[PDB]
RNA sequence: GAGCUGUAAGUAAGCUUUGAUCCAGAGAUUUCCGAAUGGGGAAACCCAGCAUGAGUUAUGUCAUGUUAUCGAUAUGUGAAUACAUAGCAUAUCAGAAGGCACACCCGGAGAACUGAAACAUCUUAGUACCCGGAGGAAGAGAAAGAAAAUUCGAUUCCCUUAGUAGCGGCGAGCGAAACGGGAAGAGCCCAAACCAACGUUGGGGUUGUAGGACACUCUAGUUACAAAGGACGACAUUAGACGAAUCAUCUGGAAAGAUGAAUCAAAGAAGGUAAUAAUCCUGUAGUCGAAAAUGUUGUCUCUCUUGAGUGGAUCCUGAGUACGACGGAGCACGUGAAAUUCCGUCGGAAUCUGGGAGGACCAUCUCCUAAGGCUAAAUACUCUCUAGUG
RNA sequence: UGAGUAGCGAAAGACGGGUGAGAAUCCCGUCCACCGAUUGACUAAGGUUUCCAGAGGAAGGCUCGUCCGCUCUGGGUUAGUCGGGUCCUAAGCUGAGGCCGACAGGCGUAGGCGAUGGAUAACAGGUUGAUAUUCCUGUACCACCUAUAAUCGUAUCG
């Protein structure tokens, strides 16, 4: 259960290369932030991505 | 009838099969196709008395 | 009711034990008060006391059956069967 | 095929030519027992009994003239009956 | 249509033309464990609450039903704290759960031995294993496409193009597509502008040889996509029935063999029978049959149903999207002059005189109209059926 | 083949009777010898019918065998009080909601499970070829039911 609430993004796999294009398995994690939205029945604390957050919402 | 189709399977066939199986066990019973008769009479009984509802 | 199976005939139980307790088999799943009222109903006595042990199946390639075997003490009356 | 009590001729085997009743049957193995046809000495004295023979090894005769014949059905009645091949009167 | 009581010879007692056994389609019964679900537990065991019942002078005992946990829906629904938006209790539910077919399908995650005669880029390979969804198939699918012909016109699969173009410590090795010939073949529904109601969908409308709103001429389809709920005749599937034609002699313990004379064929496929049988037996060719239960369909029934719209000033389409930079992955194509397609992080368009593509990029021309959804057939696979084949 | 070769797993036996086709090896008796903080008498774990009686000698028993923990047939385990459940809890193991994680699943609260410990009412004799605080005889105790009599209540049960 780590996923924003308000989309659907998620983390990724990739590779991590180097001079000699070495590889090696890493994460692409998303920027998820603990907010308080407005709910129909109440606020709670769920996590939304910044990207979701931007040019405005209401908390 | 409702009640003469229990009657007849409680206390007859019922009974009457205990005394069968207790005689044979004392080593006094002959005629010993008279249990397997009795037993399916039971299963007749109990088949008419069950889709009769 | 139908809970016993056949009467036991041995020397220990024919020769002996049987001037008052008489002994059964009785079905796998029923305790010593189940018994009691089963004697009385069938064989219109009185019992006093009864007693109930298991058996474990033998090998016989494959096992026989488990028992179990109850002596029944009367107080009045006699089954003499 | 061959009914219980029927009469019925060898067509082959070591008594060629012998007719019997048919006294036993057995369909699982399709065999019957004929009187008269494949006696045999057991020991246990000795018991002379009579050991069955193949079904396929007996016909039986017309009615008529006791010629050996094959049965047909013809189905008239509502219960079938028993023709035989060489005259049309039941066998 | 006369025998029967499994494997199995016996020893017993019995049933059966009042038609037993046996075969097929429908119903009844179905102990305990096991997702196991009243609570526990070392599966097949132990111990309880509630209600209604018999039994017993009463207690002990017994029988039949109910009581797991999570979801979606009623009802009451008074805490910190005088709106209340915590908890907390009862009611209803063909709502979920677990189990397979070493097989096929999509997604998440993802090796190594090996090859390069060593070895790190590369390869083995997106292979094995693991997990999580399914369905009888899945997936894909109605052009922001392929191209350069006086053009074609949804997707999938087969042949060919071709070991060609190209990629590559340009090493080992990897490897296309479009045209052309085939199998199969139908396409539709929403958002928006707008017209009526107090965040239920009610109308209206669906796109490029530009559509709709808005102004304007004016008598058919079927539940496999396209909205969906039934009533109505015929073929097959699951027990069966009828079914042509041979007699002697020799050698044998036994004839079907040998020796003679007769026969049937829309039947000379086979298997049995004391030895090698078209005519001895079961069958074959051919021709018939279904209480009752399934499946495939055909008919009327049933529901649902207004189509061409010449102007054309004003209005409408899908946005933190398209796209750019940085770091990765995927396209035959290893960042390379790399277009086209995706994920994470930041910055951020336009509005029909618009926007995208044609292998960097610009101009001209040509072809299309993204950021919503659904859709049968041609294809893959075989636990286990019923006929067969080498 | 090696070969009728190695070995036959710590130790005291002798004789007289009995059985039988067959006796150094089985049964009975008398002497002798060994253990005796013990090779004796009871009991947890584990094994699972090896327990008793009559009848057997193919195979198994490192020889023999008339014998057996081997083969066949039929038998044998009795609890209100003894040891465990309807009593409690240590360690530990599982936990409605809840917290954290690509998927599985990892932690954890209230609450439960869990003796090797705490609580808790029977003793002495007798009897079978095979059971005994269980069966039997003689005397006890604990919990719970039913009816009938003592304080002539502004008690009683928590």
């Amino acid at each position: 259960g780590k996923q924003c609430f308000v989309t659907g993004r998620k983390a990724s796999t990739g590779n991590r290369r180097s001079h000699a294009l070495n590889s090696t398995k890493r994460r692409w994690n998303a920027n998820l932030q603990k907010v308080r939205i407005l709910v129909d029945g109440k606020p709670k604390k769920v996590w939304v991505s910044a990207r979701a957050l931007k040019s405005g919402k209401v908390t | 009838l409702t009640t003469s189709e229990i009657e007849e399977q409680i206390k007859s066939s019922k009974e009457e099969l205990f005394n069968l199986r207790f005689q044979l066990a004392t080593g006094q019973l002959e005629e010993t196709a008279r249990i397997r008769t009795v037993r399916k009479t039971i299963a007749r009984l109990k088949t008419v008395a069950r889709e009769r509802e | 009711r139908d809970i016993l199976k056949r009467p036991v005939i041995t020397e220990k139980s024919s020769e002996a034990m049987a001037e008052d307790k008489y002994t059964f088999d009785v079905d796998t799943r029923v305790n010593k008060t189940q018994v009691k009222m089963a004697v009385e109903e069938i064989f219109n006595v009185k019992v006093a006391s009864v007693n109930i042990m298991n058996y474990k199946p033998k090998k016989k390639q494959g096992y026989t059956n488990k028992r179990r075997k109850a002596i029944v003490t009367l107080k009045e009356g006699s089954d003499d069967l | 095929h061959i009914k219980k009590g029927d009469n019925v001729k060898v067509i082959a085997g070591k008594d060629k030519g012998k007719e019997g009743k048919v006294i036993a049957t057995l369909p699982k193995k399709d065999r019957v027992v004929v009187e008269g046809v494949n006696i045999m000495k057991k020991h246990q004295g000795i018991l002379e009994t009579e050991a069955a023979i193949h079904v396929s090894n007996v016909q039986l005769l017309d009615p008529k003239t006791n010629e050996p014949t094959r049965v047909g059905y013809k189905f008239v009645d509502g219960k079938k009956v028993r023709i035989a091949k060489k005259s049309g009167e039941e066998i």
